[PDB]
């Protein structure tokens, strides 16, 4: 997410056994990086 | 502070076109 222009990143790693769907039960996101970079987003694209 | 004695000439360099947005 963006505020103030801090670009801010959240993660969680976990082990699944379900191939099809994201799993049913809760698990919370830790922050691991914040980013002082005040630049306007509108679009994203992933890298592979 | 004024920078009189350092950015003064004129100096016609220095240009002006969300908080803490950079506009280039």
């Amino acid at each position: 997410k963006n505020i103030d222009g801090y670009f801010k990143i959240y993660s969680k790693h976990t082990p699944i056994n379900l191939v099809r769907d994201l799993p049913q039960g809760f698990s919370a996101l830790e922050p691991l990086v914040d980013l002082p970079i005040g630049i306007n987003i509108t679009r994203f694209q992933t890298l592979l | 502070w004024n920078s009189n004695n350092l950015d003064s000439k004129g100096n016609y360099n220095y240009l002006y076109r969300k908080p803490f947005e950079r506009d280039i």
